[PDB]
This record gives C-alpha cells, structure tokens and sequence, in this order.
C-alpha cells in the first residue's frame, strides 16, 4: 500500500471488534516512518533538537447516520505499550464521540526530564506511544456501507520550538548536473 | 563615527557589541540575524468568519 | 567629531492621468527645423493612468560610468638575451592603443580627472631542454619618467638610481601594485581631439600627438640573475575619478587604423533586411 | 451559520450546507495601485461583463477515480467578454471566487480535497523528455489524474500519490483548501487575489495557478441508492484589468 | 487657430488646416442617468478599450466620382473590442467623433461635403420591391452612388441628385455637416451624440446614422500634377454602454 | 543602400496607392538594425536593461504645394503585425495632417509586463511593432515633382532609464596599436 | 557619535495552570473541512501547572 | 575625528556608513559615486525664444 | 548574495618528475548576457575592460565578493508554469526567466611545459 491512496486511510467497521485494536505508533516526529514525510518531520529533519507539545486530529469520514465513540490514549515511556483498553485507559486519554462535529483533537503535551529531545531518537530520549480502541462500536442502518474510515493529521502547538541545523538526510545525487 | 552598539544573544535563567560600516553598498552589509517576528494565522487561520474555539465549529 | 553628510536620491518622473480632450492645444505638432527636440510625454497623446515611478538614472552619470578600471597596455621583457634592449620594457603614455577605453573616452571632447593606476606582472620559463631549479622570488622595478629626465641605456645604468623620479619596486606573490595620479596637464582639460598643427605655418604634426607630451615608463629584473632564462609580461591598468566631461560627440562608427590619427576605412550605416516592410512573423501554431 | 449567498454581476448562488469560506492568505483581491504600476496606459475595467460566475462542465465521481486538475487562466478564455478582453489585450490581472458543488445522500460517503496550487510545473512520463501543452490543459475539459506509474511519450506523468510534481500528496495542505466530506458539506469555497512576481502579466503564456480535486476516501453506497454523483465547479473573476490593446491573438 | 489635437484612449490626431470643430445640435456625448433609465442591470463601461479612434479604408477621388456612403454603427462590427462588446450584449450605447481626412496641393481644386444623416431609411430602384442589407452596407468599405438612374432588381436607387431618399440634395445642409475646399482645409471634424427615440437600442437591427461624402465641384489638375488624390475616414466612440450579457450572436 | 543618403529616406507618392504600406518595423531601440546604431541606439548598447516611453517624430519634405494625411500605428505585442490597415487602426494610432507645421510626434508608452526589459530582446520581452499607412494619399497641383520623401527621428523621454552596465560588441582589435 | 539599536528577544508561549471542568465549552471538537486548523494547547484537554518557558525560536 | 557619515544606496517601494580619509591628498579620496544631477535643456531646447509646446511651433 | 571561490591546482601524471614552479595566478570573469565570449586562453576579451574580473594567487585566503539583488522582476521565481513564446509552445519551465550571464576562469601564467 506504499504508492496508493489507502496508505492514509484506518479501518473501521460495525459488529463486535472490541478486543480488537485500532492503531498505535510510537512518538517519534522524525524518525518514525509514519511521520517523518510530513510537513512536521520534513522540517525537523534539518534540526537536531526539538521541544514542545504535539496535536493530532482525527476526522471521521462515515455516513451521516453512522454512530459510535473512540477511546484515544497516550502513554508516557517507561513500561511496554498497552495490550487491552483496560491498559491504555490509565493514560493520558480522551473519548471521542461521532456527532455533527467530525473532528476530534487529542493533545500530547511535553512530558520529559530534558529541555530537549534527539530529533534522531535513542532510548534515552524516548517519548512514548499512541493507541486507539473501541469505547462502544459502530452502529449503522439498514441501506448504509458496513466499514468507514478514519484520517490523522499532525501538527505543533505554540510552545513548539527546534535547534542545531544540520543537513537533511533525504536528497542526494551521484555526480553533478541534477 | 557613525558606529551602532547592540546587545548580543546570551542565555537566561559587557553584553553589547559594535558595528561600523566600511562601503559604500548596503549589499556588502553584514547579515541581519536579530529580526525575530512572526504571523502564523496567515496559514493556519485563513477563514472569512472567526472561529472562537470554545464553541462548535458548525451549527 | 562626526559630519552628517546628505545625499539627494533623484528619481525620473510620475506619470499623471489625463483624460479625453477636444481643442486648440495641439502638443503633437512641431517643427524639427528649429534645432529643437519635442518635449512631449504619453500624457499629451493619449489617456493615461497616474504611475509613481520609483527608477532612479544613478548607474548612467559620468562618474559612474567611468570609473571602472580597463587595460591600457601591456608589454615583454626578458632576464637573459643577446640583445639587451630586450632586458626592459619602455613605452609612452597615452590611452589610444586598446579600443575599448579609447572608444569609451572619445564621447567627449574634453575631460579632465584624477586616475588610479594599477599593475598586473607575470612570469614564465622559457622553453629550453634541461629543466629543473628552484629559483627565489623575483623583484621588478618600475619609473616612471616626466618629459626632459635621462633614459636608460641598460639594466645596470646609473639611472636606476630612481632619486626624484618616482619608483614602484615589487615583489611575486603579493598583492597587485597601485598608486594615485593627479590632473596632470598645462591646459585647462585634456583634449581627445585637436584639429590643428604644431608648427604656425600649418605643417609639421597633426592631431593628437601636438598636446599630450606625458612621459614615459620603464621596467626590469632587479634581480640580475637566471642562468635559465624568463620572461615576464605587464599590463597596465588606469580608473579615473572625480571626473568632469564637455562638449559630447557621436559615437565611432568606423574600426581603428593606428594609435596616431584618427584614419578610418569606409563602413556602412547597418546591415541590411528584406524590404522596407518586412516583419517577422513569430505567432504561429 | 450554514446558509450563505454570493452576488458577483447578474450571477448570484446560493448555498444552505456550507462550512466557511477560505480567504488564500488573508488578502482580498484589489485593483492596481499607483506606487506599484510600470505599464503608463490607461486600463480598462469592465467590471460586470467580466466580474461574474462561469460554470465549467462536470466530471462523475466514480468508486475508483484518482481525481482531476484544471488551469486557470486558460479555462475561461473561450467564456464570454473574459475570453474577448483576453485575445486582445498583451497584459491582464485578476482575483478569482472558485465554488466546488457535490452533493449526496445521508447513505452515501466519501471525501474530497479542493485545492488551489500557484505556479504548479509538472513533469513528463519520460523523465529525458518534455512537456507538451495538451497534456498539460484542455481548457473547460478537465485533466485525469492516473493509478499507477505512467508511460508512452509526451503524456504527463499523473500517478496521484505525487500529484504530478514530485512531492507528497498528504502535504498539498500548505496551499490554500478545503474538504467536502459528504456527511458534513456539500460545497467548497476559495478566494484567490493575485499571485505572482510582476504585477501584470499575460494571460496566454502563464499559468497561475492549478485547481486540484482529490478524493481521499472513496464514494461508496449500498443496495438501491443513487449510483450517479457528479461534482461541479464555477469560477468567478475579480477586480479585472487589460493593458495593452492590439489585434487579436491566434492560437 | 488652424492647429488642432485631439487625444483619445491610446491614439492622437494632429491637423494644421482645420476649419472648426462641428457638435451637432449643442451637445456633447455623455452617460445615461438614472432618471432615464429603464433597463434595470448593472452596465459595463470599457472606457479605453472602445473609446479610440479607428481607421477605415480609403477611397479614391476621381475626376468623375458621384460619392460615398458608410452606415453607424455596423462600420465598426469587426474592430478590436468595441465589436466585441457588440457581439456578447443586446443593448448598447454611443455617441461618435469623426474625422476626414483630405490633402492635395495647392495647384489642385475640389469641393466635398461631408454630412451625417440619422436615420437615413433608403429606397429600391424597384419600386415594387423591398431592399436587403447588401445594397445597403458592405462593412468598412464604402457603397457608391451612381451617375444616372438604377435598374435590375435588389440594387439601391442611388443616383447622387435625390441621396437615394428622395429629397434635393442641395438641402442636405439641414444635417450636421462641413465642407473640405481644397484652397481652404484638408479635415472635416464632427461630433455626434447619441441620438434615438429610447434610451437604449441593439446595435446589429439598427443603423443611427449614416455618413455621406459629396464631391459638390470636382476634382481638376493641370500637366504633371499629382493624380493620385485618396480620401481617409477614422471613427472614435465615446461614453460607449452595454447591457444584456449573454452568448455571442452569430450573424 | 547601406553607404547612401537614401538609405534616411522613406518614399511616397501621388495616386491610388491605399492598398500598399508606408513603412513597419519592430520596436528594439537596442537589438533591431533599424535603431542599434542611433544615439538612443548606440547609448543602450552599454547597458543590459532599458525602462521608458519613445518618441518618433515625422518630417515631410516635399513642396509646399502637396498635400496628404497619414496614419502612424503602434501594436503590442502578442500578435502578427497588421497587414492593412484596418487591423492597424485598432491599436495605438495617430493621423497625420500635413501642412504649415511640419512635423508630427508619435509617443510609444511604456507598456510591459516587466519594469526592465533586456537591451538584447528575446521573445519574452518583446516590445510590439510600428507600421504606416495612407489615410487619404498626395495630391499636387501641375508643375510639381509628384515623389516625396519623409523623414523619422528618434529619442527617448524623460521616464527613461538603464542599467547594467556591460562592455559593447560593436568595437574590436586584432593587436594591440590599434 | 554612537547610537543604541534595540533588539526585542522573541520566546514562546508560558502554559497557564488548569483546573477540572465540567460545562459546554468544547474545545477539542472542530471541523477540518472549513481549511482552519485548531489552536488548542494542553491546557485545554488536561490538568496543567504554570510553566515559565524560556526556549526562543 | 574626522568622519563622515552618510547614507547608504538603498531600494524602496543601518543604513548608513562612516568614511574617514588617510592621506594628505584630494587625488587620493575614493570616487565621488553619489552626485546626481542633470541638466538636458542644455542639448534638447537651445533655443533663443522659448516654445510652449502647446502653442504651433510657427506663425 | 556572497560569493566565494575555492581552487586548487595538481600535477598531471607524467613519467618524468622534477622541477620548481612559480606561484600559479587564476582570473575569474563574469559576463553578463550580450557580451563578447572568449574563443581561447589568449583571446582579447579578457581585457575585462568593463567585465568585473578576480585575480588571485595560490596560498592566499580564498577570493569572495557580494552582489545585489539582480533580476528584471520584483523577486526570483522558483518555479514558472508557462512557455516561452506567446503560441504556448517554445521553451518550458524554469530557463525562460533566469538569463544571468556567465562565468570563465583561466591560468594567467601561460607556462609549464609539464
Ligand atoms: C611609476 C609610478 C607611477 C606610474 C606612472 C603613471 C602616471 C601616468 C601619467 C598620468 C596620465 C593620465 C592621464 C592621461 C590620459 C589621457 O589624457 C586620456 N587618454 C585622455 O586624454
Ligand atoms: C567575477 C566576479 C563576480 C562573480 C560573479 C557572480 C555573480 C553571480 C550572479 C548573481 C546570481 C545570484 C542569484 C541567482 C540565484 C537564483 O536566483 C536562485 N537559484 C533562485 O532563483
């Protein structure tokens, strides 16, 4: 799915699912491959330090008489990433319930023992990870598509800030004249 | 003679320099690397009507 | 003590916005037979919008047109010869043997300035069969001489004792050479053109030559020295500044004979087209 | 807060689902100052016959289609007294209302991104090659966007994860835009004032800016619902301006 | 007092053997007001775009020549914008500055008189017939009148003693008009204004006026004198209006 | 023609001769061989960049006995040049009344999409054209040479401005002493 | 003659402190389709203390 | 001690600079680059009685 | 703009080695466009009468000089969606705008049989 359109969609769909995680990822703005081509990672990744808090809104993209809510939850490093939502709920979380307004935004707020953090990302300055899950269920109507699918965006807040130029890693040439 | 003093960059928790111009071109001038503004609702804000953000975006 | 010292932008003219007009005033109508050149803008001939022009004429006055630094001459002189007019360079001054400057000065009949002269000296080996040596640095000389001083015979002559003629010495590896020249002539301003004689029966020399009498210059080897023999090349450059100009000319038409007259081969006005009507077409499928 | 009207000329619309209305970077559309003009003859403004919506021809949005792209000028040059003070006159200037209409049922889904990209230079299909202008526009007919790597000669490399210039489409959000998710809207719309290096330019040789329509997800409906689901645009032209007037131009 | 200018748009003409300059009936060109109104739509104005002078073609005065005829407007259908503005709307509006121009030496003699005719409504040489709008108009080239009475059919009766009107055309001095002798000028001058039974009118159906040139004494010369003696019209508009905005008729 | 006086002179004459152009030619004070080698010409020819409005002023010279009107049109660029002259007519345009006064001025306005256009003119920075045409013809008396001439000056206006200085390709030598 | 030039050191924002809420203001629920993107800070979805932040960009 | 302070060629739509002379000479001053002035009637309108340029040129 | 040159010179390869050379000098010219174009390394046009030219010599600190904002628009252009001529053929993209001149760069000496 790496060249289609599908590499930015997440799955959804009606029945009973709950065991059944949605996604998760690691915080890692610029080293991760989930984000390090975004506007975000493409201008971290001329810096070595970086500081500051994170947003993250998610857009449903069902029809207009689908119903159902989402658990969105952060957690800070220091233990392994959560295996049911029992675990993840005792995080930094919110509950997101789909309605009239389709945007749900989910803050990570800076949470570390440095000012700064690697934009090159060890162990030592790890950050955490992310994780959804289902808090009811999809609820549909007869006459609808059973699965939707939901979109991410990622962007920083006002207290963001970075440091240490340095050249990018992405572009390079074998010879002169391109 | 013409010499400008200004404050250097330090940190937070005798610190001032001078300049004097030698040409005649202000494209021989040194870089201005202290000019620190900005306007980000340019990009992330360019609506007709304002969003409050403490009431819905809609409705 | 410091003097503040202001400097007066000059900027062309606006534009002004006119409208449509019937009357007597006929702007367009002249007569070229007076010696005179219309004075009219767009604003007189059609309708105009109001324009604020912000282009300034700054890189177009004399001063800065003219001071700018271009090769006047450039001469050989050898270490080691069996000829020993050929140990030194000599030549008279002017600014007639490279055309462009040369061109450049003749818009005007009279100019008078200040100048700036700079050198540039390089060396090089002579082709033999055996090379290698390490050679030190070499070291020129330079003298300028006004009209009536001695001349050298050689490179060990007397006269490069240089006690009131001014000298430049120099060594390879550094900066070029350069010193400052006044307004040095017994007229009021040098003249570029001279329509007359030397003699007061109408004979004798013609033109130029009559009036610039500026002396001369010499240069050699300090060194004495290159069992191998070299060879180094001058070339001299002038800048003139804090200039004044008069009485403007046509520009040259014809290509340069000679440094002395002003001789000139037959030329045309300009090359040729197809019809007094023709156009290139350049909007096509 | 949902119900807006737009009057330009004798053109007005209408809509009762729309979201906001984009303003590119904060600057409306305006005529020429005197400061900032170097061409001395007087303009001409028509100001109704030219300031006022022209609607293009609609495309279907299908379960798999990749998208589509439109040049502007260059799609208006055969639209009314637009088109005629473009053939003749050397320079022209102008802000622009674009309105992108869709609409579907509460049983349908899917979502669109409706984007404006100045100066956006495309690629060819064979990289030691260039481009042609057919391949680049057809005027009111809109460009297609592919699903996979291109080739053959002279056609422009249209795979839509790099939206045909070398970048990556997720980040097509650093432009002026706006969604049409079909539970929410049915109706976007973006005011563009004039963008470029020179305050005035011609309007045959210069592109300024492409219209691009993307889907992200997919239109998808069940049983018996309505399988026909076409989206629509309609342009408008602001604060007009010619100079320069001759014979007309032939292309 | 003889020198004279007139500036217009982007165009200027100069004249140094001018007599003076005609207005019709006292008055000037100018806009519609309110108060007089009826048509309801915003309406353009162009302003530089129409309002400049253009030349038609020349005609060739002969030793024995009856004269010309032109028709307003219908002359300038095919000139830069002004026609163009003709062709997209259903009501327009103008008034007219005309110049003729006509130089010879002063060995040379000859008499023109230059008239407009509004509402010149002309007849067929069979007068059991009706007329078309071929014998009555040819664009920017001129129709000529005749020598003696017209035959055949769909032919206009033009010989130049009744003006094809059925009037003298000694009286013609009714209209605005001016005289070119040849030992006194070389340029007519006339300003027109809008002059019609309603405010507005469509600019294809109906002819405002028509513009006549006739030679009164004829053109004579001597051994070697130049023969070769043309005749120049050139055409401005003024305070020119449109409305009614839609599709481009095709004639 | 190029060593000849007639080489300055633009022919007219007396007849029917509306069909046929006066003169025309393109609008490159720097680059056309129709201005390189005037003052305006010859000044332009040391500079890269060139801004402002043109005259070109007219003078007949035939008896006084002649008469004629003439039109002198100015086309932007954008399209073929005129080939009669009611396509010339719709451009920028002047008639031309000939009598006591001798002399009539065509301005050309500055009209660009560019402030600066270059002194070496592509097809980018093109300028438009300048043709002429009959707009009535010559008419003399018995006894008068029936041919004329007209004459064409040129200059610049007092909006007019260069820049760039760079060296000129109409001067050169093969050795120096020259 | 000297003369002093000023220079106005720019830092980002201090977060404020934040208590519980319970009410109708609802901060975390947009709409990305209008083209807008949200200004919310932490403050705004959890519990916060008073931060003076010194970092300059 | 000497100087001169003066401003700077600039663009429109810190800025100036200090000189300060070394030798005992004028001819050894830098040019003098900033001096425009103009004066074309001498050349274009040399004329004994002046002409309007609104007015015929004769009669 | 600031603008700065870096050169270096080496020896070719050659069987026979062995010999002192002199300081090398270099000359850089910048040609805006419609000059005159060198044909060799002797050819007149380096008399730089108005062309601006470097002279320089190995061992020194490297050659730098600034230069202003020069182009005939308000402002450089990246990229250019359009053609060259007005029938919207012709040349595309970036090389329509940029024309600004050229650089060339000699030995100064003229020398070294190796
Ligand atoms: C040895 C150190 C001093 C070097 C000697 C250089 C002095 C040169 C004499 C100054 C002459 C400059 C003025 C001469 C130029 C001509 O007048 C121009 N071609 C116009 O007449
Ligand atoms: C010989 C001494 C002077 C050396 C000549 C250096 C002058 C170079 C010309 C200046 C060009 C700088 C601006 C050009 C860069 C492009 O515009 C950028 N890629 C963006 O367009």
């Amino acid at each position: 799915k790496l060249d289609t359109m599908e590499i930015y969609r997440i799955p959804v769909q009606s029945g009973n699912h709950q065991s059944s995680q949605v996604f998760g990822f690691q915080v890692q703005p610029g080293l991760d491959n989930v984000f390090k081509h975004t506007l975000l990672g493409e201008i971290l990744n001329y810096y070595a330090h970086w500081s500051g808090s994170i947003k993250l809104t998610f857009v449903f993209c069902g029809s207009a008489m689908a119903t159902g809510k989402f658990l969105l939850a952060y957690a800070p490093p220091g233990a392994n990433a959560p295996k049911s939502r029992k675990d993840a709920m005792l995080g930094t979380h919110i509950i997101w319930d789909v309605g009239l307004q389709s945007s749900c935004v989910l803050c990570i707020p800076w949470i570390s023992q440095t000012h700064y953090r690697l934009v090159q990302q060890d162990e030592y300055t790890s950050a955490g990870n992310v994780t959804c899950w289902y808090q009811t269920g999809i609820v549909v109507p007869a006459g609808t598509p059973t699965s939707c699918s939901i979109m991410c965006f990622v962007s920083a807040c006002n207290d963001f800030s970075v440091r240490l130029l340095k050249d990018t890693p992405f572009i390079e040439q074998s010879a002169l004249l391109q | 003679m013409g010499a400008q003093v200004s404050t250097q960059k330090t940190g937070a928790h005798i610190i001032h320099y001078t300049n004097i111009n030698y040409y005649k071109d202000a494209a021989s001038n040194s870089a201005n690397r202290q000019d620190f503004s900005q306007d980000p609702g340019k990009f992330t804000e360019p609506v007709k009507d304002i969003m409050v953000k403490s009431l819905p975006a809609l409705n | 003590v410091v003097e503040a010292v202001e400097n007066a932008v000059a900027r062309v003219a606006d534009t002004i916005s006119s409208g449509p007009s019937n009357s007597q005033a006929v702007p367009a109508l002249t007569a070229v037979e007076t010696g005179h050149t219309s004075q009219v803008t767009p604003s007189d001939t059609i309708q105009t919008r109001h324009v604020r022009n912000y282009h300034s004429r700054s890189e177009s006055s004399i001063e800065n047109f003219l001071c700018r630094s271009a090769c006047v001459y450039m001469g050989e002189y050898h270490t080691t010869n069996t000829d020993t007019s050929k140990l030194f360079a000599s030549w008279t001054i002017n600014a007639r043997r490279m055309v462009q400057m040369r061109r450049k000065l003749e818009l005007f009949t009279y100019v008078r300035f200040d100048m700036e002269v700079t050198f540039v000296i390089t060396s090089k080996q002579d082709q033999g069969t055996q090379l290698g040596q390490d050679m030190p640095p070499l070291t020129h000389q330079i003298m300028y001489i006004p009209p009536g001083g001695p001349i050298p015979k050689s490179v060990t002559d007397y006269t490069w004792q240089t006690s009131t003629n001014p000298s430049i010495f120099w060594t390879e590896g550094n900066a070029p050479p350069r010193m400052s020249i006044p307004f040095i002539s017994i007229g009021n301003a040098y003249s570029n053109f001279y329509d007359g004689w030397s003699h007061f029966s109408q004979n004798g020399v013609y033109g130029y030559n009559t009036l610039n009498h500026m002396g001369q210059i010499y240069v050699r080897h300090v060194n004495g020295s290159s069992p191998l023999p070299m060879t180094s090349t001058v070339r001299m450059y002038f800048k003139p500044k804090h200039v004044k100009v008069w009485v403007p000319r046509p520009p040259r038409l014809c290509q340069y004979k000679n440094a002395s007259t002003v001789n000139f081969t037959p030329t045309n006005i300009t090359e040729k087209r197809q019809s007094i009507n023709y156009i290139p077409e350049t909007v096509k499928p | 807060d949902r119900v807006r009207s737009i009057t330009l000329g004798n053109s007005t619309i209408t809509t009762q689902e729309s979201a906001n209305v984009v303003v590119a970077y904060g600057r409306w559309p305006e005529y020429l100052k005197d400061n900032e003009a170097t061409a001395e003859d007087q303009p001409t403004q028509p100001d109704v016959a030219t300031c006022r919506f022209y609607t293009l021809e609609s495309v279907t949005w299908e379960r798999d289609s990749p998208g589509w792209w439109w040049k502007f000028p260059d799609a208006l040059k055969d639209m009314g007294l637009f088109g005629q003070n473009m053939y003749y006159h050397y320079l022209g200037r102008a802000g622009y209302t674009i309105h992108v209409q869709c609409n579907a049922s509460k049983f349908h889904q899917g979502c669109l991104m409706v984007v404006c990209v100045p100066e956006a230079e495309m690629g060819c299909s064979q990289v030691d090659g260039t481009v042609n202008e057919h391949s680049l526009s057809e005027g009111e007919t809109a460009k297609k966007f592919a699903s996979t790597s291109t080739n053959g000669t002279n056609t422009v490399q249209s795979i839509v994860t790099n939206a045909g210039m070398g970048v990556g489409v997720g980040n097509l959000t650093i432009f002026p835009h706006q969604w049409i998710n079909l539970r929410t809207n049915n109706c976007a719309t973006i005011v563009m004032p004039y963008i470029n290096n020179v305050p005035m330019d011609n309007m045959f040789r210069h592109h300024n800016f492409t219209l691009m329509i993307i889907p992200f997800v997919p239109l998808d409906y069940s049983s018996d619902s309505s399988t026909y689901v076409p989206i629509t645009v309609t342009v408008a032209p602001m604060c007009a301006e010619y100079n320069g007037l001759r014979l007309a131009t032939s292309l």
